[PDB]
RNA sequence: AGUCUGGUAAUUGGAAUGAGUACAAUCUAAAUCCCUUAACGAGGAUCCAUUGGAGGGCAAGUCUGGUGCCAGCAGCCGCGGUAAUUCCAGCUCCAAUAGCGUAAUUUAAGUUGUUGCAGUUAAAAAGCUCGUAGUUGGACUUUGUGUUACUUUGAAGAAAUUAGAGUGCUCAAAGCAAGCCUACGCUCUGUAUACAUUAGCAUGGGAUAACAUUAUAGGA
RNA sequence: ACUCCGCCGGCACCUUAUGAGAAAUCAAAGUUUUUGGGUUCCGGGGGGAGUAUGGUCGCAAGGCUGAAACUUAAAGGAAGGAGCG
């Protein structure tokens, strides 16, 4: 059983100190292997779209899923951006700068989507929300 | 209407018996719903908390039955109960209000401080168990509410509890287990030997016994 | 450095745990539309307020009766209660302050005031009046429904006397009514 | 597969690495 | 129990058990209150008695024989009985 | 039937009023804003409230049109394959509301457990025993200048922040002000108080506990 | 040697719940939200994986020590009277 003993104060102390390890929440943020992510601890980045992509949805649904391969700015990492909404894509161009944010699962797999954790926010310095919905249109043409 | 079966049945019809208190003092079965609908029947006040499904694995399919957990009580220190199984959903709700009357509790309440007002709180430090679920009950001053999940909480407004610290421990989302584990705490309000109670019984005779020549003759 | 960032400031409300409780949100509608509030915010920041009196009173409960800052603030506490008439002479314990709910504050506000004293025709209409400059607590006019009034104060309460309710001249819907008609 | 011959499986392909690595020092 | 006043605030008092001092609850329906007639010189039933009553915890223990016989061999040496 | 009370309408009526605008004064080092105020200023009072939702969790539709495992939604469970409560729309309704949605950390977490968790079978007793440090160690001494821990009280302790006393900035977040009467002024006006680990300093207590000590007494 | 009574110690078994438990079951796996006798080791969803790497031991086979990236929404345990169900 435990350690009950009025002097035992170091014994507890470092056993609780070897034993959160154990606990993965507490591990991710101790580690440091945060920094290697491509965000790198950020909450947001900016980015240039490669191409345009599909990606099939996981089972059992069936659909295509509209994503982007973006590499950011910062650090030139390549990532799958899913683009939300029906027929967002289409404001959507290649080598075009897109605001990226996470997914909501702090770094997870969201919905059907495979192994896809980011999605974009801002194209052309234009929500996607604002053009989706006519309020703004694309800086261009 | 009502012809009862029992002693206890005959004695509430007749009269003899006007309070749960004489019936509680001395411990004695209730088994028709009857004579609580005659004591405290109109201050009740019934409530389904869960419609539960539960199936059973046939050759032809699964057969599908109704679970409904019902609670009853009157705000001021009594609180029932009941949980039937039917196959149909109006006929388990109807069996478990009967249920639940028949399985009314006095509930002791008691001061956090100072003894001003009416009681409020739980008298002590109580906790029931029920599966893997353990519910806490701890005394808490007036005016801090009933601090519990919504299972717990409408099992003691029922009771006329206003104020109490509660903590849970285990599968609660079990809620058969949570309502009853609830209901557990509450009835061993009056179990736990207070330095109040340290005064000698003074023992008083049975319905049965008090009554002897009325339960003799047969009734018709 | 600069001196503005000394001043203090703080919260005076938080909002529910469980923002979908069906019984709580019946409740909430019932007092906002008894006493005309604004939104849920007003009746959040008077729980706020309360809990705040009670959390008090709570930890003088818990110390000896005997203990010297049990007796200064506790009597503090109750002064301050009885000033606004939440408690009366006759409930000075602490005990006392721990039985108050939302509704007690409620009915001091001036809003209620202006309305269960005959000034006003129904709770909204009070509101209405409060901000448009015609009611004063004593010498002082005042445009804040959320102005608690104290028991010293709610007999000095009417009409502001620049207002069409209190001496003042006709508002401007009136004047030009009666300019119109003397142009004819 | 048999948690017995998936320890086999893997001790062979220990070896090979052992000496698959050994072999450049 | 008793409120600042004096008034009582309980919905009754429960028994306590006579053997092991427990308090007996409203659904201990194995708890008995057992009552022991008095006689007289003659050895004729005089309408007095002595109740005990036991918990469902010291019957179900089989301890209640025993309980009431101790009991018993006290409470007869008091009232005269014999 | 009756008549008192309550609820709806881009109906009909007179009332109220600041957003705005502006003489002015005031404000300020000078300006500006606020406060005050002549005139002006509301009926669809267009002087037009938004942001997210309406299968469950979770408050709110088994509405209508479109799409047909597509497009999309969906934090999770799931929805969509021709009669979609879940997608795209209209309508209606719900929540918060001058705010609301989305993308490290606290809470929930008794899922890091000293308080307070687990280890037969769910993740988890070292194959077995010895063993140093560590940690933990029976009872007994007064009841009726050996050294420490512990406990009591006190001193010292930055402010700001926190708690808190007083005070009607119109309320409030605040601020540290103000109040009293009507004189050449007054209340010596107020600007309290508590908290502040551990270590250190100093009194009282000696139960519990640690270490040290004991018979060739180098004893008193 | 056998028969009867008892004491201490040991390997166990049988009945039972006033106990405990998710239950199977357990006279300890009891004396636990009414939570504290002492002490050692050890676990923190499923995988990746007892793998990679470094160290150390071994003639070798291997032992001891022992990750991460990434992946996943489960994997897993028990199953009127009686049973939490
Ligand atoms: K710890
Ligand atoms: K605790
Ligand atoms: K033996
Ligand atoms: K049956
Ligand atoms: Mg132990
Ligand atoms: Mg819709
Ligand atoms: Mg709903
Ligand atoms: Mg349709
Ligand atoms: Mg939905
Ligand atoms: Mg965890
Ligand atoms: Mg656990
Ligand atoms: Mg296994
Ligand atoms: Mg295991
Ligand atoms: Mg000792
Ligand atoms: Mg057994
Ligand atoms: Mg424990
Ligand atoms: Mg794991
Ligand atoms: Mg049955």
């Amino acid at each position: 059983g435990k350690t009950r003993g009025m002097g035992a104060g170091r014994k507890l102390k470092s056993h609780r100190r070897r034993q959160r390890w154990a606990d993965k929440s507490y591990k991710k943020s101790h580690l440091g292997n945060e920094w290697k992510k491509p965000f790198a601890g950020s909450s947001h980045a900016k980015g240039i779209v490669l191409e345009k992509i599909g990606i099939e949805a996981k089972q059992p649904n069936s659909a295509i899923r509209k994503c982007a391969r973006v590499q950011l700015i910062k650090n030139g990492k390549k990532i799958a951006a899913f683009v939300p909404n029906d027929g967002c894509l289409n404001y959507i161009e290649e080598n075009d700068e897109v605001l990226i944010a996470g997914f909501g699962r702090k770094g997870h797999a969201v919905g059907d989507i495979p192994g896809v954790r980011f999605k974009v926010v801002k194209v052309s310095g234009v929500s996607l929300l604002a053009l989706f919905k006519e309020k703004k249109e694309k800086p261009r043409s | 209407k009502w012809v009862p079966v029992t002693k206890l049945g005959r004695l509430v019809k007749d009269g003899k018996i006007r309070s749960l208190e004489q019936i509680y003092l001395h411990s004695l079965p209730i088994k028709e719903f009857q004579i609580i609908d005659t004591l405290i029947g109109p201050s009740l006040k019934d409530e389904v908390m869960k419609i539960m499904p539960v199936q059973k694995q046939t050759r032809a399919g699964q057969r599908t039955r109704f679970k409904a957990f019902v609670v009853v009580g009157d705000g001021n220190g009594h609180v029932g109960l009941g949980v039937k199984c039917s196959k149909e959903v109006a006929t388990a709700i109807r069996g478990g209000i009967i249920l639940a009357k028949l399985s009314v509790i006095p509930v002791r309440r008691g001061y956090w401080g100072n003894k001003i007002g009416k009681p409020h709180t739980v008298p002590c430090k109580v906790t029931g168990k029920c599966g893997s679920v353990t519910v806490r009950m701890v005394p808490a001053p007036r005016g801090a509410g009933i601090v519990a999940a919504r299972v717990p909480k409408k099992v003691l407004q029922f009771a006329g509890i206003e104020d109490v610290f509660t903590s849970s421990r285990g599968s609660t989302k079990t809620l058969g287990n949570f309502v009853k584990a609830t209901f557990d705490c509450l009835m061993k309000t009056y179990g736990f030997l207070t330095p109040d109670f340290w005064k000698e019984t003074r023992f008083t005779k049975s319905p049965f016994q008090e009554y002897f020549d009325i339960l003799a003759k047969p009734a018709n | 450095v600069h001196v503005s960032f000394y001043r203090n400031y703080g919260k005076t409300f938080k909002k529910p745990r469980r923002p979908y409780e069906k019984e709580r949100l019946d409740a909430e509608l019932k007092l906002v539309g008894e006493y005309g509030l604004r939104c849920k915010r007003e009746l959040w920041r008077v729980q706020y307020a309360l809990s705040r009196i009670r959390n008090a009173a709570r930890m003088l409960l818990t110390l000896d009766e005997k203990d010297p800052r049990r007796i200064f603030e506790g009597e503090a506490l109750l002064r301050r209660m009885n000033r606004y008439g939440l408690l009366d002479e006759s409930q000075n314990k602490l005990d006392y302050v721990l039985a108050l709910t939302v509704e007690n504050f409620l009915e001091r506000r001036l809003q209620t005031l202006v309305f269960k004293t005959g000034m006003a025709k129904s709770i909204h209409h009070a509101r209405v009046l409060i901000r448009q400059r015609h009611i004063r607590v004593g010498r002082q006019v005042v445009n804040v429904a959320s102005f608690m009034v104290r028991v010293d104060s709610q007999k000095h309460i009417d009409f502001s006397l620049t207002s069409p309710f209190g001496g003042g001249r006709p508002g401007r819907v009136k004047r030009k009514n009666q300019k119109s008609a003397a142009k004819k | 597969m048999r948690a017995k011959w998936k320890k086999k499986r893997m001790r062979r392909l220990k070896r090979k690495r052992r000496k698959m690595r050994q072999r450049s020092k | 129990m008793q409120n600042d006043e004096g008034q009582n605030m309980d919905l009754y008092i429960p028994r306590k058990c006579s053997a092991t001092n427990r308090l007996i609850t409203s659904k201990d329906h194995a708890s008995v209150q057992l009552n022991v007639g008095h006689l007289d010189e003659s050895g004729v039933y005089t309408g007095q008695f002595t109740t005990y009553a036991l918990c469902g915890f010291i019957r179900a223990q089989g301890d209640a024989d025993s309980a009431m016989d101790r009991l018993w061999q006290k409470k007869k040496a008091e009232v005269g009985q014999q």
